[PDB]
């Protein structure tokens, strides 16, 4: 029915520790981090204005799409493997993940034609 | 006190007088425009301003939940007993301590002071 | 306090109340109706303003309190302005049994037959509330 | 009678496409612009680019009468519109979109400062006195 | 100044890439808003409150030698901290400034001067309600205010 | 006789129109159906001191809207066209004012939330990827 | 969404309107762009607060605040806007049941959580400006109790009134009993010690 006052002090102390079960408390951190990557990288690079190239053929180059790949590390050899924090703390890493983008460049040479060409994750 | 724009070009009017028969005109710069005065008065200010925080109140400030309500004090015109005060919040008011009622009851602006 | 109100620097703004600049050419026919009942004696025994006056007047309004309070009179008052400005502003006022505390002020005959005669009301009202000390 | 207490109810038509788009002119409540004394009247864009995208000039009158500049609503409603119903007698109203809104400011008309009198008459508001005077000698 | 002094206290606005505070009617007529009842339409809503009116007095007289808005842009282009070259440099420096620099927020269109000239409007209606003690200063301690 | 030139019989005749605010999903439904021309019905109804109007969508578009009506004398608003032809008229004036909304408003935050849905899916965001780009 | 929206409750557009009509309706500002004017806010802010509390088109972080005595209507959806969960109160009673809090008991194997009273509509989120438009009961034992009778306009209650400490903060005992210099010189050294 309703919490009465013998059972409030109980009551909100189980609120409160569902909502740090929930949030947690670095919250502010990774959860601005999370919108920074999924909507402010991708936001950026298509607010950008499309490079246009002049000579005489046009070039124009569109930034389409960002991927971003697990924390990746290469060795010596040049062989990625995933990084973990605790090899990147113990190896003095940077904790990194590869950032790609999908170009698509398409020229034109006054003659009609238009050549469109897309570099994947490039 | 009250401000005239020009018919033709909408800007401002200015206060004038005709030397040939000596009555104030309010005419237009930039534009020739004249127009017979009728207040005489060109210019008034109230370096005391007493005026009645009453006309600044509004009537939505009855739906105020941070404004106290007192049963004490019905509103005169709908006799409703709840009512909300609070004080001048202007800093005009060198004694803003005096405090200004509104009826709480809905569409019932009226506003008094004790 | 009689010696504080000496030592305080009190100035027109403190004891005016509100101030209006009004145009009446004719004195016998005040804009103001309260006015004409007293400006009117004036007019009767008219000095240095009998040829001619400007038809632009300033309406200064005195309270009472500030006043009383400062020990401060219309006479004195209406003699400091002319002792500032001389004879420049004709200085007219209400007898201290009136109500209200008026003086209405109008630019001398010889200049209206020194920057201007209208807008220069504002400055002298301006400069009334401001630099002009009781 | 009946009209104090009138219901009538009517079928909406909407073309598919009309030879005119509608478009919206709305004038400042101040203005009181009255379309009777308007016995001529021109609608076209500016020469600003002396086009599609560029303000319009609306003249009454030629010369003689009131002139008015028309500016695009800049604003649109990505989930809104705007439709104009009118009354039919065959008790069914039709509707047209509202292709475009335009807002009307009069321009006044007279010899108004030029840049070069402006330049030379900024000077003088270190110091201007009696601005009527300004527009006398002009 | 006796001049000054009956004039009293006047606006100006101090815009991005402008060496020099411009008068704030100034920009409202370099956005096109010509009469003073297009201007004032925007700062006083409510024509029937007279202080307000004697507030924007001396800022509609500091800039009466404006009257036209390609005038207005060639003045604020002549003090802009690039100073064009021709008349024609400074109107399009100075529309540049309008259009993309102030306030972008409200917008960066073509045809967003409107939205400008009321946020404008209301920016002026702020100072004046301040400057006449209709409504408190601003805080800058209050966390409402920071981010 | 010029290009810009108007023909004003619209306000020479003194046509009046009223102005109507409408969704775009409803707007859209008659653009689709506007061939149709049976894209609902628009009721009005008028009392002493009080009138209302409200329009119902035909069920095989869907497959009760009242107006908000507004005064039309806060300002001056006209109708005007342009032909395809480079021929400009004036269509009328607006006399009256009003908003299309449906009668119900839970369903309608619902059918709002379509429409965002909709207005959303262009909204890219940045792709994980399990395997880096060799 | 916001903006969206509100074109559907008449809020009317700036270049839509005449000047005369800015006198008695309320300005409507999103993230302080001033994006037109409304005739009836009482009912706009009660609909925008039940949209956010039921999380149908405007999300738990947008803040609305009404000033009444300045008809203006604020609407944040920007970033940075610190803000906190305040229980909701209605006619003087929680909103907050015992069936919410046995449903909290009963957290694992339920998958009922916080998100759930969020939902529900039971808790919201108000900034820092919204708190000045709010009146917070600091307990429902005592604060909101019809005998007490010193405010009965009460919007939200505080969770737990010890929520306002920070974590080095937390791990004073009793510091309701220290000087407030003392409680400032623990936060600093609970830093510095060793575990
Ligand atoms: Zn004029
Ligand atoms: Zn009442």
């Amino acid at each position: 029915d309703e919490i009465t006052p013998d059972l409030w002090q109980e009551a909100c102390w189980i609120v409160i520790s569902s909502y740090f079960d929930e949030k947690g408390l670095v919250r502010q951190q990774l959860d601005s981090f999370d919108e920074f990557i999924q909507m402010s990288v991708q936001r950026i690079v298509e607010d950008a204005p499309p490079i246009d190239l002049q000579a005489p053929p046009r070039y124009l180059l569109k930034f389409e799409q960002i991927y971003l790949s697990k924390p990746t590390h290469w060795e010596r050899d040049g062989a990625p493997s995933p990084m973990m924090p605790n090899e990147a703390r113990l190896r003095n890493l940077t904790y990194s993940a590869p950032l790609y983008v999908d170009i698509t460049k398409t020229v034109i040479k006054e003659g009609e034609e238009q050549l469109q060409t897309q570099h994947q994750k490039t | 006190v009250g401000i005239r724009f020009c018919q033709e070009c909408n800007n401002m009017l200015y206060p004038k007088e005709d030397k040939e028969n000596r009555i104030l005109l309010y005419a237009c710069r930039n534009c020739d425009y004249q127009q017979e005065a009728d207040n005489s008065c060109i210019y008034v200010n109230k370096i005391t301003h007493e005026v009645d925080e009453l006309t600044q109140i509004i009537a939505d400030v009855s739906q105020d939940p941070t404004l106290p309500r007192t049963e004490d004090h019905p509103c005169q015109k709908c006799g409703h007993k709840e009512a909300v005060f609070f004080q001048s919040h202007s800093a005009r008011a060198e004694d803003a301590m005096r405090l200004y009622y509104v009826c709480t009851a809905p569409h019932c602006g009226h506003r008094w002071t004790e | 306090k009689d010696i504080l109100c000496r030592l305080e620097h009190t100035t027109l703004r403190k004891v005016t109340a509100n101030t209006a600049i009004y145009y009446d050419p004719n004195p016998q026919s005040t804009v103001v109706a309260e006015d004409q009942e007293w400006v009117n004696v004036y007019y009767e025994m008219p000095d240095f303003d009998v040829a001619r006056i400007s038809p632009w007047l300033l309406r200064v309004e005195l309270d009472r309190k500030h006043m009383t309070d400062r020990k401060l009179t219309m006479e004195q008052i209406a003699e400091k302005i002319n002792a500032g400005f001389g004879d420049d502003l004709n200085c007219i006022f209400n007898d201290d049994n009136a109500e209200k505390l008026v003086l209405r002020i109008r630019i001398m005959n010889s200049d209206e037959n020194k920057m201007d005669d209208d807008v220069f009301l504002r400055c002298i009202e301006s400069n009334m509330l401001t630099d002009m000390t009781l | 009678g009946p009209s104090s207490q009138n219901v009538t109810e009517y079928v909406v038509r909407v073309p598919k496409n009309t030879t005119k788009k509608y478009n919206i002119m709305a004038f400042n409540a101040a203005d009181k612009v009255n379309f009777a004394t308007w016995n001529q009247a021109r609608l076209e864009r500016d020469l600003s680019n002396k086009p599609e995208d560029q303000p319009w000039l609306l003249r009454v009158n030629g010369k003689s009468g009131r002139k008015f500049k028309g500016i695009k609503k800049g604003g649109v409603t990505e989930n809104t519109s705007y439709y104009i119903f009118t009354q039919c007698p065959d008790g069914a109203f039709e509707a047209f979109p509202v292709h475009n809104w335009y807002n009307f400011t009069p321009l006044a008309r007279h010899r108004t400062l030029t840049a070069e009198e402006a330049e030379e008459e900024w000077e003088r508001r270190n110091k201007v006195l009696n601005h009527f005077s300004i527009m006398q000698q002009r | 100044g006796a001049k000054k002094s009956a004039i009293g206290q006047r606006i100006v606005a101090t815009l991005p890439y402008i060496k020099q505070e411009v008068p704030i009617i100034i920009v409202f007529r370099a956005l096109g808003f010509v009469s003073d009842r297009d201007i004032l339409e925007h700062i006083i809503y409510d024509f029937e409150d007279p202080e307000m009116m004697e507030m924007v007095k001396p800022s509609l007289d500091e800039a009466f030698v404006i009257q036209e808005q390609n005038v207005a842009l060639n003045f604020i282009g002549s003090r802009g901290a690039k100073p064009g070259v021709t008349k024609e440099k400074r109107i399009k420096y100075a529309k540049e400034v309008l259009q993309k620099e102030m306030l972008p927020h409200v917008g960066v269109s073509d045809f967003c001067e409107t939205k400008k000239a009321y946020f404008l409007g209301y920016m002026v209606h702020r100072l004046l309600l301040a400057a006449l003690g209709r409504r408190e200063l601003d805080d800058r301690d209050h966390y409402g205010n920071k981010r | 006789a010029e290009r810009g030139e108007l023909d004003l019989t619209g306000a020479k005749q003194n046509t009046g129109v009223w102005l109507v605010k409408v969704p775009k999903y409803l707007s859209q439904q008659w653009a689709k159906a506007s061939g149709r021309g049976e894209v609902g019905k628009l009721r009005i109804a008028k009392t002493q001191g009080r009138t209302e109007v409200s329009f119902t969508l035909n069920e095989d578009l869907a497959n009760e809207h009242p107006f908000v009506l507004q005064s039309v004398g806060g300002q001056t608003l006209t109708v005007f066209t342009e032909s395809s032809s480079d021929k400009l008229s004036l269509e009328g004036i607006v006399v009256q004012r009003a908003e299309c909304r449906p009668a119900a408003s839970e369903n309608y935050m619902r059918l709002k939330r379509l429409q965002i849905e909709e207005s959303s899916k262009p909204v890219r965001l940045s792709q994980q990827l399990d395997k880096v780009v060799t | 969404p916001i903006l969206e929206f509100l074109e559907e409750w008449s809020m009317e557009n700036l270049e839509e309107i005449s000047p005369a009509a800015i006198a008695d309706a309320t300005k409507i500002f999103v993230n302080g762009c001033w994006v037109g004017i409304h005739k009836d806010p009482e009912q706009l802010m009660n609909t925008l607060r039940k949209l956010r509390r039921q999380m149908d088109i405007i999300v738990s972080e947008v803040s609305m605040i009404r000033d009444i005595r300045e008809r203006e209507i604020r609407i944040y959806t920007d970033a940075g806007r610190i803000c906190r969960p305040l229980l909701i109160v209605e006619k003087q009673k929680l909103l907050l049941k015992k069936r919410h809090i046995d449903q909290l008991k009963e957290r694992e194997y339920n998958n009922y959580s916080w998100q759930d009273l969020v939902a529900s509509g039971v808790v919201e989120y108000i900034d820092t400006l919204e708190e000045e438009t709010v009146m917070l009961a600091m307990t429902p034992d005592d604060l909101q109790e019809k005998e007490v009778a010193y405010c009965s306009t009460y919007t939200h209650c505080e969770i737990h009134p010890s929520m306002i400490l920070g974590v080095c903060a937390s791990i004073i005992p009793f510091p309701d009993h220290n000087q407030s210099p003392r409680n400032t010189y623990q936060s600093a050294m609970g830093k510095q010690a060793m575990g």
